[PDB]
């Protein structure tokens, strides 16, 4: 029984089940990627993820057509490409490469960014469906203020109220505790499995593999099927570590941290190019994104966990995340994706990479791109950029 | 009019002079307020001067160390000015995290301009929940605590109430101005309308109230006017550049209403009444409507623009789109459709504070006036 196969089947099952619910008159939701999924899972609701779908279509080279449809309706090319792909999808009545049913309700949390607020405002208005908002206000202070904790808990309560109406069911505290226990263990398995590259030379996997498995923890964090999927993946990874094997091909000459999400329309090319130079991503911040740890029935801790996702903490803490990933990852360099869609990450990248370089003493380089819009990435430039980083790292190896 | 217009012209064109003048005469400090909404009443209560920060016509150089090319124009200008020390006479600045770019600017600011205290403030999206109101009160208490550390003395509750009354009086007066400007659209050119409104950002509100009430008196003395050209409503972040305002007038266009963050968005919603001063302010945010930065799944912005158009028989709506403003960009398609579904023509014009060439706006506005017949 192969992990990659179980995982692919599981992901396809989520889409299939949502289509079946649609046919039978049960409500389907669309959700941001770090929303408190526990709440809707208590009601056994089918929830899909527009970011996951856009990344999927982009990898199949189908995002450009959808973006162009959105732009013809008047959406500026400046907006996030996940949003443009999604608006194109709605206008087109779906797509061929990776279809999913329209939503009956929306779940929005701005811990990742504030663009999702405006994005979901538009869907709510145009489809006339309820919008559930969990506003995690940005943390300037090192710690989450009590005021933020209280306000998030109050929004948990409003969310449950609206979900009871949507589902036609009453909140079940007994099923809720069961959901919190499953979600906690899956968070732990995500952080453990994806952190294995750090203390393993060479690493048991190609670094890009993380972004495939990411789809699982995003869309099924509260499912027991996810528990078994990750346990099987862990068995395979640990087996590699013991026999010096990996899905990465060739000699692991250099270890790096890549800042940002991959350019999905070019994922295959990026994998070939790094591997050709003997470069592997062994340090990452993403193992921490969906760890989301809190004690059972502790709503205070759950609020803190969702509030402190690394896109929503001060620049000192953001920087510490990258520094710790490089050091603990035993990395020789850092490689930065200036992602045209993601303003939150892009507008503090200059200061963050200066600090990370000063503290670690490690060299860095970067390239321009986008996670879903193929017009923003240039193959020839990506190649020369990593070649330059490799030359610096090679010279520094000499004693 | 000239005595009043010239006074407003001196503070708008020499903002820094006005600040240094205020600090020496009162012996009090000044605090900068970034867009879009700050609780100015708290600063005012301390006896300090709330000064509006809205960028300006500048080229980029120093800002390139912190922002790539695709941050919005206005925030690029604000950062460049800060780095050049144009704000150094301020004892602090409130930079509300209303969007990703405002949030990033604040974080960069702590390093880029370490000698000017940055005071944090994040308004709640869920602003109509009682929990949202209670949260925003806590944020305002934080803002109060920081201001008190700066000025050196406590800000009394009774003083905040007085400030709130002063500001509501100002908002009423500005709305009175809008109506009298609409009834004399030939005398009050677009460049004049903008000057009267923008002037409020560089002087105490009670002092600006007296200036505008003096201008209203003088206009009412004059007879109402029948607009000789076309009327429009302007909507967007701002439209205060000399160049854009000159083009409007050259095509025989008068602005008689706006949904601009820098203008009417500031005074169309009053602060509610109440025993608790910080509670009053917080409930004002509950009541804001028709703004791209104010959460509303129903997006009433379009319908509200239509109402104003019909009240004043306006001939067209011009979207003054800030370059790379994602909130306004998300709004554009749905708001445009609401307006055009009511038989009102619209125009798209880009606003770029880094340009030395506004030929696109010149030819588009030319074609838009001819299209108006
Ligand atoms: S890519 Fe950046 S801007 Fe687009 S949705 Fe994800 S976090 Fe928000
Ligand atoms: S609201 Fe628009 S113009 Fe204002 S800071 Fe945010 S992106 Fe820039
Ligand atoms: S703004």
């Amino acid at each position: 029984k192969e992990a990659r196969v179980v995982i692919n089947d599981l992901l396809a099952e989520q889409y299939a089940n949502a289509f079946k619910a649609k046919e039978e008159g049960r409500p389907v939701g669309w959700s941001t990627s770090v929303f408190p999924q526990e709440l809707a899972e208590v009601f056994d609701l089918n929830v899909l993820y527009p970011e996951n779908q856009a990344a999927g279509v982009a990898a199949k080279k189908g995002s450009l057509e959808l973006c162009e449809i959105a732009e013809s309706k008047g959406y500026s090319i400046d907006l996030c490409a996940y949003a443009r792909t999604n608006f194109g999808l709605l206008e087109n009545g779906g797509c061929e490469a990776l279809d999913m049913p329209a939503p009956d309700f929306l779940l929005c949390c701005n811990n990742i960014c504030n663009q999702v607020i405006k994005w979901y405002e538009n869907i709510s208005r145009e489809l006339d469906i309820p919008l559930i908002m969990i506003d995690t206000t940005f943390n300037n202070e090192d710690e989450v203020t009590q005021s933020r904790i209280d306000y998030i808990k109050a929004q948990f309560e409003e969310a449950i109220k609206q979900l009871e109406i949507i589902s036609g069911k009453k909140f079940d505290p007994k099923k809720f505790e069961e959901v919190m226990k499953i979600s906690a263990e899956n968070g732990r398995l995500w952080k453990y499995s994806m952190s294995l590259p750090a203390d393993s030379s060479p690493s048991p996997m190609n670094g890009f593999d993380l972004f495939t498995y990411m789809a699982v923890i995003v869309c099924a964090r509260g499912k027991k099927e996810t528990t078994e999927a990750f346990k099987l993946l862990i068995e395979e990874l640990e087996d590699n570590m013991k026999t010096g094997k990996s899905s990465f091909r060739g000699e692991e000459k250099y270890r790096i941290m890549m800042e940002g999400i991959p350019c999905w329309p070019y994922i295959g090319y990026k994998m070939k190019t790094l591997a050709k130079f003997g470069v592997n991503m062994t340090g990452s911040v993403y193992p921490h994104a969906w760890a989301l740890q809190y004690e059972v029935n502790d709503l205070d801790g759950m609020a803190v966990a969702y509030s402190t996702m690394f896109n929503n903490v001060n620049l000192d803490r953001m920087t510490k995340y990258r520094v710790d990933s490089l050091v603990e990852g035993k990395c020789d360099g850092a490689f930065y994706h200036m992602n045209r869609s993601c303003k939150l990450m892009s507008l503090i990248q200059y200061e963050m990479q200066r600090r990370a370089a000063e503290e670690t003493g490690l060299p860095y380089a970067g390239f321009d791109g986008d996670q879903a819009d193929p017009r923003a990435f240039t193959n020839a430039q990506f190649e020369t950029r990593i070649q330059g980083l490799v030359e610096v790292m090679e010279e520094r190896k000499k004693l | 009019m000239e005595a009043i217009l010239s006074k407003m012209k001196e503070v708008v064109e020499n903002p820094n002079a006005a600040v240094k003048k205020y600090k020496s005469e009162t012996g009090k400090k000044a605090i900068g307020c970034f867009p879009v909404y700050c609780p100015e009443e708290i600063i005012h209560a301390a006896g300090m001067l709330p000064v509006g920060i809205w960028g300006g016509q500048t080229e980029l150089d120093l800002a390139k160390q912190y922002f790539p090319a695709f941050a919005c124009s206005i925030m690029q200008s604000c950062l460049e000015y800060g780095l050049k020390g144009a704000y150094d006479e301020l004892s602090g600045v409130i930079i509300p995290g209303m969007c990703d770019t405002l949030i990033c600017l604040g974080q960069n600011w702590k390093s880029a301009v370490p000698h000017i205290k940055y005071i944090s403030l994040v308004h709640p999206q869920n602003r109509k929940l009682e929990a949202g109101v209670k949260y925003l009160i806590s944020e305002y208490k934080g803002v109060k605590r920081e201001l008190e550390e700066i000025c050196g003395y406590e800000i009394e509750e009774a003083k905040i109430h007085e400030s709130i009354e002063v500001y509501n009086e100002h908002r009423k007066t500005m709305r009175d101005f809008v109506e009298v400007a609409y009834k004399h659209s030939n005398t009050i050119k677009p460049s004049i309308r903008s000057l009267v409104i923008k002037s409020g950002f560089f002087m105490r509100k009670e002092e600006h109230t007296e200036l505008v009430k003096d201008l209203i008196a003088k206009l009412n003395a004059m007879p109402e006017e029948v607009c000789s050209g076309k009327k429009v409503l302007l909507t967007g972040i701002l439209a205060d550049s000399k160049d854009i305002l000159d083009i409007l007038e050259d095509n025989n266009i008068s602005v008689v209403a706006d949904d601009l963050a820098q203008e009417t968005r500031q005074f169309r919603t009053d602060v509610p009444a109440g025993d608790d001063a910080l509670e009053r302010l917080a409930r004002q945010w509950s009541n804001i409507e028709g703004c791209s930065l104010a959460y509303d799944p129903k997006k009433k912005r379009g319908s509200l623009i239509v109402d104003e158009v019909k009240k004043k028989d306006i001939d067209g709506v011009i979207f003054c789109m800030m370059k790379f403003c994602d909130p306004e960009e998300y709004d554009y398609p749905l708001v445009r459709k609401d307006i055009e579904d009511s038989g009102i023509p619209t125009l798209y014009v880009e606003i770029d504070q880094q340009t030395q060439n506004n030929e696109q706006a010149r030819t588009r506005i030319q074609t838009f006036a001819e299209m108006m017949s």
